[PDB]
């Protein structure tokens, strides 16, 4: 089942990265960035580059081959849109534990294509694509968060936006409350991690002490994760969740940055996506700028 | 993406799609030209307009109706010179009316049976579902909420394709008999594999039914496409028609900035998709209307704020500009000179609410400051959203 490989979401320092498109212009400059945070980026990947040194580190012509000469553990991708999911397809190949697609603008069809070799293994984890990535504060940065704004702490946060991730980082630094693991799964329609897939770690996890869900219009992410706290966060160790959700205000039928933030056919509504959150016992910000006192209510009412 | 009537039925037929025979008419003399050629009982002839409501439409020629009926070719030329070259005007027009500069000129069909067929890809079950009602000519939205009974489903492998008893199956919900269910069935294949190959998000069509001679025809449709598949999709991307676009979305277009002009009067460029949501509702919360949506992208370069604040000028609306931006490895200064520069070059005076997170925000602060500029730099997006709304009536 995919579902094993939701282990891998969490990052460590013991965890090793590759990067492909490790060549390319995005690609160099985050691989710089996470050498100076202090991530395992261990090498890269470019077709047709292999046998050459990048930023100090070894560059190799697949996937498979990066792989098996540094045992890295975690895949990032930088390659565009057109290569992006053969690339996906070539990480679930080599069964890289943890794959993170940073890549905007691949084809639905072909993340339909790339979620039929998905859904049938479990080695491969996948977060993306459009997505900002995952960190774990002081341990591993994989993505394009910015690293300074998180302090490592007790709220796990996940989000289909990565601006919005930002606020919510910012806030809980700020009220000192921290962060333990944060994922942003991004704004696409088809990707490879829901969150369901990231509160069942949050859940599991002992350095998580409170969750922030970050959601939006379109799709039915939000309404499955209501249904998902509902079994398995009542008792008798439930941990308090605080979400937002954007897009009151959004028009129909048009699509609002993000590929999978639409409402079309009278589905994907924020006010449904609320709703359903709050029945699952889910404390529902209605400002944004208010995610970090929230969830510093609820952590401190946990007496 | 917009097509015309006549090119997504083009693209339809191009691919073994049953729709009427027609042409595309230019001049009334090409009008009754194609007319004699269609060697049709009968002729409809449909004034090419973006926007619905074309049948109970007026021309500025004073021309009653977009869509007409006739057995005469000669007729046809007539009114299609009533048409050509004159604005339209609908019910989902502006008052002005749309400029008409192709009609079409199609053969007409009787519709004995009608129903509702749709594909697209279903985010939940993760690939393209066939979606049907024999329940054509409505809103399918309304059939689901009255009648839920009368919407089938099914769902399709995609690397297996579709099925022929899924094609059959179909056909039959749909109500469809004998060698009509057959032919449904086919062109039901026909559409799925023509949703694959154009990278369509959705292809629907209403009615999907059959003439009294028998035959199964696609007699209007709808075709919503994958904006991330332009790169292998340009013929199509090609025949985009902008001209029933709000002018400043499509200016938008050319910077590749994604812009969705509203109703309200405080404008504010954001990057990020979620917080440019995040601060219209805000706004809004706070008493404000938005007078846009519009999203940089994390990546905010300072050509970007630029050609954002080029755009905002475009709204006369515009009382207010809330500028949020956290996020992106350009830091704070960099976009605050940039503000200031297009502040003073594009000549603005309307107030800025300006709420930078990054590095440098002391530096930003001063840049602000001593920029002898109306800008007020708010702490948090609750107070920049109170303070654009203060900012104006
Ligand atoms: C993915 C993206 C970052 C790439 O842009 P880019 O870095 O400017 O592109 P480049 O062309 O400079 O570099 C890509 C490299 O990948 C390489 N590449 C291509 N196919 C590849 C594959 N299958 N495997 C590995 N590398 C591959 C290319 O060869 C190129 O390297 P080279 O120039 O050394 O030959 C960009 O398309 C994108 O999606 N940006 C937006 C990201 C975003 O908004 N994310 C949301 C986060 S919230």
């Amino acid at each position: 089942s995919y579902t094993a490989s939701r282990k891998h979401l969490y990052v460590d320092k013991n965890t090793k990265v590759i990067c492909q498109g490790f060549t390319g212009k995005q690609g160099t400059f985050h691989s710089q960035q996470a050498l100076e945070y202090g991530t395992n980026l261990v090498g890269g990947t470019t077709p047709g580059k292999g046998g050459k040194t990048h930023l100090g580190l070894p560059v190799f012509n697949t996937v498979k081959e990066a792989k098996e000469q540094t045992g890295a553990t975690a895949s990032v991708i930088y390659v565009p849109p057109p290569f992006a999911a053969a690339a996906i397809n070539e990480a679930i190949d080599a069964e890289v534990p943890l794959v993170v697609c940073i890549t905007e603008g691949i084809p639905q069809q072909d993340m339909v294509r790339v979620k039929h070799r998905l859904l049938r293994q479990g080695k491969t984890r996948l977060i993306g694509p459009n997505c900002p990535g995952v960190i774990n504060p002081g341990e591993c940065k994989i993505g394009i968060m910015p690293g300074h704004i998180h302090k490592k702490g007790r709220i796990g946060i996940v989000s289909r936006s990565g601006t919005l991730t930002y606020e919510a980082v910012h806030q809980t630094t700020q009220v000192g409350l921290g962060q333990s693991l944060c994922v942003g799964i991004g704004g696409d329609p088809f990707n490879g991690t829901d969150f369901t897939d990231c509160l069942e770690i949050f859940l599991n996890d002992p350095a998580t002490e409170g969750i922030i869900l970050i959601g939006e219009i379109g799709g039915n992410a939000e309404e499955n994760a209501a249904e998902f706290l509902k079994q398995h966060n009542s008792g008798p160790k439930s941990k308090p969740v605080v979400s937002f959700i954007a897009g009151l205000t959004a028009p129909p039928g048009r699509r609002m940055g993000h590929a999978g933030a639409i409402i079309a056919g009278g589905k994907g509504g924020a006010k449904e996506k609320i709703t359903a959150l709050q029945s699952a016992g889910v404390v529902v910000s209605m400002s944004p700028a208010q995610l970090g006192t929230t969830i510093y209510k609820e952590f401190e009412k946990r007496k | 993406m917009n097509l015309q009537e006549y090119q997504s039925k083009k693209l339809m037929s191009d691919n073994g799609v049953k729709v009427q025979r027609f042409f595309v008419a230019d001049t009334a003399n090409e009008a009754l030209e194609a007319a004699k050629r269609l060697n049709a009982k009968e002729i409809v002839l449909k004034a090419q307009i973006l926007a619905g409501g074309r049948g109970k439409g007026v021309f500025s020629s004073g021309l009653k109706g977009g869509v007409h009926l006739t057995k005469d070719p000669e007729v046809v030329g007539q009114l299609a010179k009533q048409m050509i070259g004159y604005n339209l005007a609908t019910k989902q027009t502006p008052k002005e009316g749309v400029k008409v500069n192709k009609v079409m000129v199609a053969e007409a069909l009787d519709i004995s049976r009608e129903t509702y067929l749709a594909i697209l890809m279903d985010r939940s079950c993760n690939g393209p579902v066939l979606v049907g009602s024999p329940q054509g000519g409505v809103d399918i939205e309304e059939v689901a909420a009255s009648n839920p009974e009368l919407i089938f489903k099914e769902q399709i492998d995609i690397i297996e394709g579709i099925k022929d008893s899924q094609a059959q199956r179909m056909a039959e919900n749909l109500g469809f008999l004998g060698p009509l269910q057959n032919q449904a069935a086919d062109q039901i294949k026909k559409l799925y594999n023509l949703f694959l190959k154009i990278d369509a998000t959705q292809v629907e069509v209403n009615p999907f039914g059959e003439t009294p001679e028998g035959q199964v025809v696609c007699f209007d449709a709808k075709i919503n496409f994958d904006d991330n598949a332009e790169f292998r999709q340009k013929d199509i991307f090609a025949m985009d028609d902008k001209s029933e676009n709000e002018p400043i979305e499509n200016e938008a277009a050319k910077y590749d900035l994604k812009y969705i002009g509203l109703d309200g009067n405080i404008a504010c460029f954001v990057n990020g998709a979620g917080l440019a949501m995040a601060t219209c509702d805000i706004i809004f919360l706070n008493g404000g209307k938005p007078a846009n949506f519009l999203d940089l992208g994390g990546g905010v370069k300072e050509s970007q704020v630029y050609q954002a604040f080029k755009l905002l000028t475009a709204d006369p609306k515009v009382e207010a500009i809330l500028v949020n931006i956290f996020g992106g490895i350009v830091n704070c200064a960099i976009i605050a000179n940039g503000i200031t520069k297009a502040c003073r070059e594009l000549e603005l005076k309307v107030p800025l609410v300006v709420r930078l997170e990054g590095t440098n925000v002391h530096e930003a602060q001063n840049i602000l400051t001593n920029s002898g500029l109306p800008i007020t730099s708010a702490v948090d997006l609750e107070d920049a959203a109170k303070k654009a709304v203060a900012s104006v009536t």
